[PDB]
């Protein structure tokens, strides 16, 4: 019989069952999505969009439903964190029940394309036998995809008929759902400009109805239907799985670098803000304007928004998570409950002391602190009996402005070290380890895990690619080689041509 | 109903059934200390 | 329970080792 | 044609690669690399 | 020790879910003629 | 020690006290282990690439050997006008027993090396040292990638055993 | 640059030498190409 | 009728001592450039200003420690062309930035692509199954995963290998000391199928070598072997027998036995290349969350597992300092991680 | 085979299986297409990756 | 007859003129002094 | 069986060594003077022996700017002189 | 305007357009010179 990896085979000179196993894949990956929102649902804490939002709760499937508009609950919050919203029938839950509804009219019609097979429409009227016009199809699905996609672009992005998309402020911190106009403009190839992605759908939609009216009214050339074998569905198989592996490569990169369709409000900072100290270098402009126009160095530091200071943390660093670290971000260093303040370390001497930041490659890191021009003035000793710097030698002590801790000093080495070894991760926050059993280790955000996902289902697709290219163009010996090859086809010199019998020299 | 002609039997023979389960159980014996963490 | 599960891993493969080597399919010339 | 008989080519040509090698070696104890 | 508590049916279902395919395909075959 | 962590216990000491990466020994052993799983990668490829057709579409072509047939499954005569043209000619075996014999000798010659290695080593014969080979016209130290491995197997070596030394050279 | 004479001028001489020995050969394989 | 692609593709495909192919358009110079690229970088160029590091024969360096290094981390990701915004056209200052490394790289890539584009099309010029390709994906696997994701998830190109040989095993030890990377379950499977795979290559030449059948008269036996022959050299009966009483199983099937040959390499790598994708994020096999709880509380409890953490911690602070540059770490003495003693 | 109302309907669109037009036809045209998106992915990348940097166009956050 | 210049011989020289012009200049490196 | 001339004709010829007697030591030669010139430091930026350092400085050139980095070395190489 | 770096994008353009142009000529101009014969 068939051996177990070609069980579904059967359906390749089928088109009604073809359609059938679609629509059950179809079906699947509807109630998938449905019941992925309904989880997380279930699951997720909408009282503090600011130290407590969707991508610290391990929120998958909500980041999708937000950046495209779906922002409420029927029950009356909303992820931007307003109250007493209607949304209308399309909240997070219309959209799972949609979805749910969905999968059970897929599965409906494909009961339906399995028991009715036996299609007139799939059959060749000359021949008689089943056949799927390829070339034709290919036209009329780009068509319809063009259609689609200039749609999207002019109504729902436009928010001309529908609600936009989401948008924010270089920082993450004011974000929502806007409409946005197309940028026609060459900074409409910026990757964080939001009026690329309309104008792309806008004018890649209209190349597609173009496209796909070409493709429905032109043949293919006899030089290219016979190359690329179009009248054998593995050949659209083979390059479909290109396609798609080229999109899943571009989606895990704009995931990783971020753009305007990977906002860090719906999945997190990214870690280049980390590398770069993006987020400090923000704050601390900031601060110098406060302290410019007058305030003290306590009102400077207690106007940061506690949001910004968070983004500036290493424990939301999507580069400092593990393989087998599962779950929300939450249940490693815990639920973040407010900001403790800006640590500022000074000697006994008075001078203003910075501790090195841990880079994302150290699973752990040392506790130094130097003064402006990078000069070593402190440290936590490993080894004691020759330690010069330690914070009891050079008399360390901590000052906290803004936050909780705002105009308090401590001056016992035990806490200035604690807090000093909490500072090496940027700004500091307390925790609630308790509600989650938090066990103090760093996990990845739904930033990371989306990457790491896509990345290698897009390599492990370039394998099906290479798999179904080579059945594609080698259909002839699948099952061997010519028992009568004869051996001048492979012995040199006998054909000018390799494997061309009229060269034969 | 008229019956598919495009239906066909499967076979997994007593070698590739000891395989898969080797397979199977070497896989869980690497993988389940990385889900018990 | 971790223990338990990875010593009866353990034994379903010297198990399999047993049926593999005297209940295999019997080679054969065709 | 063939007036150079192939196994004198082969220890001649098989001779200039220990030289140069021989060579090579020689450089990891002198001059740069040495060390020294 | 502090396990996670989804490894035991995450490894159950691991090892059982493949290995009853298998087991199904194996005795439908000895079955058939 | 007899464990999987163990193992890597072993292997990165071993690294420590004998920089056993640089040792020719070793390094002959991956190429004998590489390239033992690049010729079984090889040899598989090609036999399975020119299978003479007994079978159907439908059909593993596995049944279409036999054990005990008298005669080749495959055409090695196909396989060789393959790979010869892949490379060149004279760069490929036409000889399946001088075929099999180097698949015999290129992974069992590389780990002897690999176990000689070992061996040797376990008398502190160890790897090329070239820390601080290359000076500038001064006498500053110009590194090489061989220092960079030099401060990493110094981590190895200051942080393993950590209570078992009292005298400032670890002689075995 | 005196440099990229001095180091071409070997080069540049071995290629004048060996196209003197073979140009009756070269003309001779490209008679009977055409 | 003959057009000139069809005048340019019979060109082509002449049988020929080195085959060139439509893929050999691709190939030769991608491969030429990339082979030429590291001669002329190990000869010739340096890594002063890159990493701090001599790396050329020029500069004193042997045939173990040159390499074309990775470019300075403040180069990002940047393809780093000759004619780009920071090189500007100048061949020196490129050399100087790095660019060998980028253009080795990527030349590689397409030379690679090229070269599997090759075995597609002698395969199908000589009338076999393309097996041989899709083996090689394996190795088109490793390479994007590891020169180009890893890099691309890190950093920068910097942290990419470079090409050398102590260079190469600088990427094994951090690896080590920064991932944990022996510990990977997807990097025990490529392991076990690169072990798994000369395995194979030894047991499969020696069966076959010691269970040949007298085909000749010589006690040198490679002569009595015919290409053209129909008759199998070896007795897969006498193997089979051998193989059962000595280790309770035997190959039966000789076109099982070549397919599993081809499986286990190829899907060995392809799963190590399925770790390190994760490592471009840092999605390590770091830890085990129970050992480290209990160790925590109970000073007492010592595995080999957190033995080798204090390794990597070693390696870690004490190579960090001249391995990332850019950093600018200072580590005073007294911080240093260190047992008794050493 | 079952004819049905939408199977009739739809008989057009499947009744041309293998139908191809002379020779190359329009592969030259397709060639300059794919050269020209050739060209598109490589300024799109580029532009990502700060090789390509025009004016008015700021690829940041701060965008 | 036998021709001169074929392929075969392209790919010899791209590969066999630089080897011996870099093992020249290897050779000279190693009477490098610092 | 390719119609090329066989190698061990071509190289056992006295016409390859009437050629190559000149074109291998010649290219020999030619590497070794790109080097004993010192064109070969000029050509790929290598530093000479005198040439990684200033007489008192010990920090490494290392390039931190993306964009100048080409200035950056160039300011790198004046402080040597 | 046009940056350096778009005038460096056209000239790595034109030269990779120069590198294939000049190779195809070079192939099919050998290819149509020595013809394969049946
Ligand atoms: C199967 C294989 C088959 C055959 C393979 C053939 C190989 C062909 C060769 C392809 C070469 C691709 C080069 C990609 C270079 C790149 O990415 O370059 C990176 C750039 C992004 O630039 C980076 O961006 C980072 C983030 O910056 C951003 O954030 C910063 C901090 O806030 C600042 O605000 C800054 O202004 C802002 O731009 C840092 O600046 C880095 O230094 C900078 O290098 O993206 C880009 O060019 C484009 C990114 C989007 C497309 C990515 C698709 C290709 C890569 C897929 C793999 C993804 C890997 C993810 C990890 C897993
Ligand atoms: C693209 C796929 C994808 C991604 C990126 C995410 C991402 C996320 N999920 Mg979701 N999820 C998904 C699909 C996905 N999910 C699917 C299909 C389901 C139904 C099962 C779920 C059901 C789900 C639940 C119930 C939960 C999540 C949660 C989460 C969050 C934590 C993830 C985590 O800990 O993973 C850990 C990842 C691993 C341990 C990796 C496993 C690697 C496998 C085992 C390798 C197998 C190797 C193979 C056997 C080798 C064979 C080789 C052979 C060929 C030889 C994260 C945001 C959690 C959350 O926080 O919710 C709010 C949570 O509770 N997800
Ligand atoms: C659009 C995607 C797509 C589709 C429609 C197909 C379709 C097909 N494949 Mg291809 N393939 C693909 C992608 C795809 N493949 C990819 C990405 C790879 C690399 C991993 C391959 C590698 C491949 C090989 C090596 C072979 C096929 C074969 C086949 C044919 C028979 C499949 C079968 O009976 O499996 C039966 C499968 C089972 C009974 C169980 C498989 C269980 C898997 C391994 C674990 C669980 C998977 C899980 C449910 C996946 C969830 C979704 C995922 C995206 C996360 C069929 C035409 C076979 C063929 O060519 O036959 C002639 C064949 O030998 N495929
Ligand atoms: C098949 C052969 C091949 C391939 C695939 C590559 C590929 C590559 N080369 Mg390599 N190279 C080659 C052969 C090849 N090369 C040869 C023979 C030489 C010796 C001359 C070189 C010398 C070389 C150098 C010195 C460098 C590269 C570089 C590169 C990389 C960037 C190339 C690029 O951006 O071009 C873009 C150009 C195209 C893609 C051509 C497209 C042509 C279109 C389709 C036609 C339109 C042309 C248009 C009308 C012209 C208008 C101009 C006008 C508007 C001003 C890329 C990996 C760079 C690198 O590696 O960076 C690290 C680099 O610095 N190559
Ligand atoms: C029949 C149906 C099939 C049944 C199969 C049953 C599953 C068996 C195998 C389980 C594998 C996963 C085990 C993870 C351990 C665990 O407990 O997770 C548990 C986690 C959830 O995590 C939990 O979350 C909780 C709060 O919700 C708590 O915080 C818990 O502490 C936390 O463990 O489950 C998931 O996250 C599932 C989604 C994982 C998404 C992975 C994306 C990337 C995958 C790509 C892999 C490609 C590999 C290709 C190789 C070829
Ligand atoms: C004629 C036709 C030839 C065609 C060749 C085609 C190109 C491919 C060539 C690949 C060669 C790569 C090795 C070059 C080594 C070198 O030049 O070292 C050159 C160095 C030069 O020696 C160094 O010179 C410096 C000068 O300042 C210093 O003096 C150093 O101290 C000194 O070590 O020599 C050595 O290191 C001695 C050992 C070299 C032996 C290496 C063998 C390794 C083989 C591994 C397998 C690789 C596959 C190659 C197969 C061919
Ligand atoms: C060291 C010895 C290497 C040869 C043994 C290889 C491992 C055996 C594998 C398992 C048995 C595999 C097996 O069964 O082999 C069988 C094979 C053929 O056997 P025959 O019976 O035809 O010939 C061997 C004797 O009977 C003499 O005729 O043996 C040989 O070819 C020996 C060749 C020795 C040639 C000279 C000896 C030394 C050569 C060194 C090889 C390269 C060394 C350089 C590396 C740096
Ligand atoms: C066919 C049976 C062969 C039996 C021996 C088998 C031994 C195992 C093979 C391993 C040894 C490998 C070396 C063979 C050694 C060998 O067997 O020698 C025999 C071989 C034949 O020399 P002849 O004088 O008989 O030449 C006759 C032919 O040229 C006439 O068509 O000599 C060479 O091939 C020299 C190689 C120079 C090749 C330089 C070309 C450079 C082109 C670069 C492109 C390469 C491919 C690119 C694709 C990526
Ligand atoms: C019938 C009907 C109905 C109903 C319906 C329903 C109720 C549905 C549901 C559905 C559902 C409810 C579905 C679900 C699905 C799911 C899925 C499809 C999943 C899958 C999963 C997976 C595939 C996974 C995998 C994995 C794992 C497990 C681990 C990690 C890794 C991975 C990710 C690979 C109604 C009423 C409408 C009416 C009409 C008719
Ligand atoms: C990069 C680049 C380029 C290219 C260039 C080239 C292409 C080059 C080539 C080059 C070459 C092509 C070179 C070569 C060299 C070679 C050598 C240097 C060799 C050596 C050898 C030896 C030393 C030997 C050794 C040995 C062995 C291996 C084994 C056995 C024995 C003995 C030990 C002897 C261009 C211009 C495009 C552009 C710019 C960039
Ligand atoms: C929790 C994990 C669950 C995993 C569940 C996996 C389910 C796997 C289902 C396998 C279905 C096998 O499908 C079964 O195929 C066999 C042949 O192989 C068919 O059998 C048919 O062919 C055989 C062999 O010629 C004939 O003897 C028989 O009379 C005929 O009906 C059955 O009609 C069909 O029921
Ligand atoms: C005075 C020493 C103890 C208080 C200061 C220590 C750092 S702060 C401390 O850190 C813990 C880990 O991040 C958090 O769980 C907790 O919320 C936070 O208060
Ligand atoms: C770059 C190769 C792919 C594009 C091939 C397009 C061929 S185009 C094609 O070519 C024939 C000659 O070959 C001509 O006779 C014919 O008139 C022309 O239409
Ligand atoms: O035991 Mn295991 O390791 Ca051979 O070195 Mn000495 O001793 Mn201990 O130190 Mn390092
Ligand atoms: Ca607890
Ligand atoms: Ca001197
Ligand atoms: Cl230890
Ligand atoms: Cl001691
Ligand atoms: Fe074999
Ligand atoms: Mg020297």
């Amino acid at each position: 019989g068939l051996p177990w990896y070609r069980v579904h085979t059967v359906l390749i000179n089928d088109p009604g069952r073809l359609i059938a196993a679609h629509l059950m894949h179809t079906a699947l990956v509807a109630g998938w999505a449905g019941s992925m929102a309904l989880y997380e649902l279930a699951t997720f804490d909408p009282s503090d969009p600011v130290l407590n939002p969707m991508w610290r709760q391990g929120m998958f499937v909500l980041p999708f439903m937000a950046r495209l508009g779906v922002t409420g609950s029927w029950s009356g919050w909303s992820i931007t964190g307003e109250t007493g919203i209607d949304p209308g029938f399309w909240s997070f839950e219309g959209v799972a029940l949609a979805h749910i509804v969905l999968s059970g009219l897929l599965f409906l019609a494909a009961c339906w394309h399995w028991v009715y097979w036996d299609l007139e429409l799939f059959r060749d009227p000359r021949t008689g036998e089943p056949a799927l016009d390829l070339p034709k199809m290919f036209g009329i699905h780009l068509f319809l995809a063009g259609l689609l996609c200039f749609g999207f672009g002019a109504f729902h992005l436009t928010g001309l008929f529908g609600p936009g998309m989401w948008v924010s402020d270089p920082y993450g911190l004011t974000g929502s759902v806007q409409p946005v106009a197309p940028e026609w403009g060459p900074d409409g190839f910026n990757p964080y400009n939001p009026g690329g992605v309309v104008a792309h759908h806008i004018a890649a939609g209209i190349v597609g109805i173009i496209a796909g009216l070409f493709h429905i009214l032109v043949r293919p050339p006899q030089r290219l239907y016979k190359a690329l074998r179009m009248g054998n569905i593995e050949t659209v198989l083979s390059s479909s799985i290109a396609a798609v592996f080229f999109a899943a490569f571009v989606v895990a990169g704009t995931m990783w670098y971020g753009s305007a369709t990977t906002p860090i409000e719906l999945f997190g900072p990214t870690r280049y803000q980390w590398d770069s100290s993006y987020f400090q270098q923000e704050i601390n402009r900031r601060v110098q304007a406060s302290l410019a126009s007058g305030a003290t160095l306590e009102e400077a530091w207690s106007a940061i928004p506690e949001k910004l200071a968070f983004y500036d943390y290493i424990g939301n660093n999507p580069a400092k998570g593990g393989l087998f670290r599962t779950g929300p971000m939450n249940k490693g260093d815990g639920i973040a409950q407010a900001w403790k303040g800006h640590a500022v370390f000074r000697n006994k001497e008075g001078e203003e002391l910075f501790v090195r930041r841990m880079p994302a490659f150290f699973e752990s890191f040392p506790v130094i602190l130097t003064d402006k021009n990078g000069v070593v003035k402190a440290d936590i000793p490993f080894r004691r009996a020759e330690s010069k710097y330690s914070f009891e030698q050079q008399g360390v002590t901590v000052s906290f402005y803004g936050g909780e801790l705002n105009g308090q000093t401590f001056t016992d080495p035990p806490t200035v070290k604690s807090y000093a070894r909490k500072a090496i991760f940027g700004e500091i926050f307390e925790f609630d380890t308790e509600t989650l059993n938090s066990d103090g280790i760093f996990r990845t955000s739904p930033r990371g895990w989306f990457t790491f996902a896509h990345a290698v289902f897009a390599l492990l697709f370039f394998f099906g690619h290479i798999w179904h290219g080579a059945r594609t163009l080698f259909r002839d010996v699948f099952s061997g080689i010519d028992p009568e090859l004869s051996p001048e086809q492979v012995e040199w010199g006998f054909y000018q041509k390799v494997g061309d019998v009229t060269t034969r020299k | 109903m008229e019956p598919n002609p495009n239906r066909q039997p499967v076979e997994l023979n007593r070698t590739s059934l000891y395989l898969g389960l080797l397979l199977i159980l070497v896989l869980a014996l690497l993988f389940s200390s990385y889900f018990f963490n | 329970m971790e223990t338990i599960t990875y010593v009866f891993i353990f034994a379903c493969i010297i198990a399999l080792f047993f049926f593999a080597i005297f209940f295999r399919e019997p080679p054969r010339i065709t | 044609g063939g007036r150079i008989p192939l196994w004198i080519v082969a220890t001649v040509a098989g001779m200039g690669v220990i030289v140069i090698v021989g060579l090579f070696f020689y450089g990891a104890y002198a001059g740069l690399g040495s060390s020294l | 020790m502090e396990v996670n508590q989804l490894g035991l049916i995450a490894t159950a279902l691991f090892v059982l879910v493949p290995s009853v395919f298998l087991i199904i395909l194996y005795v439908q075959t000895e079955s058939q003629q | 020690p007899l464990g999987i962590s163990g193992t890597f216990n072993f292997m990165i000491v071993f690294q420590a006290e004998h920089n056993i990466l640089m040792h020719p020994f070793h390094q002959l052993g991956v190429a004998g282990v590489f390239g033992g799983a690049l010729f079984c990668a090889m040899h598989g490829s090609l036999v399975t690439s020119s299978l003479i057709r007994e079978t159907t579409e439908t059909e593993s072509a596995n049944y279409g050997y036999k054990f005990g047939q008298e005669e080749e499954t495959y055409n090695i005569v196909a396989a060789h006008g393959y790979f010869g043209r892949l490379i060149f000619q004279y760069a490929s075996f036409n000889n399946s027993r001088s075929l099999h014999f180097f698949l015999a000798a290129w992974p069992v010659v590389g780990v002897w090396f690999a176990a000689l290695g070992i061996s040797t080593m376990a008398f502190n014969l160890n790897g090329f040292n070239f820390n601080h080979s290359v000076i500038d016209a001064k006498g500053n130290v110009i590194n090489t990638w061989a220092d960079i491995i030099n401060r990493a197997n110094l981590g190895m070596e200051v942080m393993h055993e950590r209570n078992a030394h009292n005298f400032p050279l670890d002689l075995a | 640059d005196w440099r990229v004479l001095v180091v071409l001028l070997p080069v540049l001489l071995a290629a004048g030498w060996a196209v003197r020995n073979i140009l009756p050969y070269a003309v001779k394989q490209v008679q009977k190409l055409l | 009728e003959r057009g000139w692609f069809d005048i340019l593709d019979d060109w082509l495909k002449r049988d020929r001592f080195v085959f060139v192919g439509w893929s050999g358009i691709l190939l030769f110079p991608c491969a030429y450039l990339a082979l030429g690229g590291w001669l002329t970088g190990t000869t010739f160029v340096t890594s002063w200003y890159t990493h701090g590091l001599a790396s050329s024969y020029l500069e004193g360096c042997n045939f173990l420690t040159v390499a074309v290094s990775t470019p300075a981390n403040s180069m990002g990701h940047s393809l780093l062309l000759l004619w780009g915004p920071e090189a500007q056209g100048d061949f020196t200052r490129w050399c100087q930035l790095g660019g060998l490394w980028t253009f080795i790289a990527l030349h590689g890539a397409f030379g690679l692509i090229g070269f599997m584009l090759r075995q597609f099309e002698i395969a199908r010029l000589v009338g076999v199954r393309p097996y041989n390709a899709i083996a090689f994906s394996a190795p088109i696997a490793v390479f994007v995963s590891v020169f180009l994701i890893y890099p691309l998830g890190q950093s920068s190109w910097f942290f990419a290998p470079s090409f050398g040989v102590a260079a190469i095993f600088r990427f094994l030890l951090f690896f080590q000391g920064f991932h944990n990377w022996t510990l990977n379950p997807f990097h025990m499977m490529g392991v076990a199928g690169v072990l798994g795979g000369a395995l194979l290559c030894a047991i499969h030449g020696a069966t076959v070598e010691n269970t040949l059948f007298q085909d000749g008269e010589g006690a040198s036996t490679f002569r009595a072997f015919n290409p053209t022959q129909a008759e199998e050299t070896y007795s897969m009966v006498t193997a089979n027998r051998f193989w059962s009483q000595i280790f309770g199983i035997a190959f039966s099937n000789k076109r099982w036995l070549h397919f599993f040959m081809l499986f286990v390499p190829v899907t060995g790598l392809w799963m190590s290349a399925i770790g390190v994708v994760g490592l471009a994020l840092n999605l390590r096999s770091y830890d085990f969350i129970s050992q480290e709880i209990r160790a925590a509380e109970d000073p007492e409890f010592e595995t080999f597992y957190t033995k080798n953490l204090l390794l990597n911690e070693g390696i870690r602070a004490w190579m960090a300092p001249q391995d990332q540059p850019h950093e600018n770490f200072v580590f005073p003495e007294e911080v240093l991680p260190r047992g008794n003693a050493l | 085979a079952r004819r049905t109302w939408l199977g009739d309907i739809l008989r057009p669109l499947n009744s041309e299986y293998g139908k191809v037009a002379p020779g190359w036809g329009t592969t030259p045209l397709m060639a300059v297409f794919m050269g020209l998106f050739l060209v598109f992915l490589l300024i799109i990348l580029e532009i990502y990756n700060s090789t390509l940097i025009l004016d008015g166009v700021n690829v940041s956050w701060k965008a | 007859s036998y021709p001169i210049f074929t392929v075969r011989w392209v790919a010899v020289h791209t590969l066999a003129v630089p080897t011996i012009f870099f093992l020249g200049a290897i050779a000279a490196m190693q009477f490098i002094q610092r | 069986t390719t119609g090329e001339r066989p190698f061990s004709d071509i190289i056992t010829s006295v016409r390859y060594w009437v050629i190559h007697s000149i074109t291998i030591p010649a290219l020999f030669i030619a590497g070794w003077l790109f080097v004993s010139t010192g064109l070969a430091y000029d050509v790929f930026g290598t530093p000479r022996p005198d040439s990684y350092y200033a007489q008192e400085q010990r920090s490494i050139p290392l390039v931190t700017d993306r964009f100048e980095a080409k200035q950056q070395v160039e300011t790198f190489l004046e402080q040597l002189k | 305007t046009i940056t350096p770096s778009l005038k460096g994008f056209f000239i790595g353009l034109l030269s990779g357009a120069v590198v294939l142009g000049l190779t195809f000529a070079v192939l099919i101009a050998i290819s149509q010179i020595d013809k394969v014969q049946r």
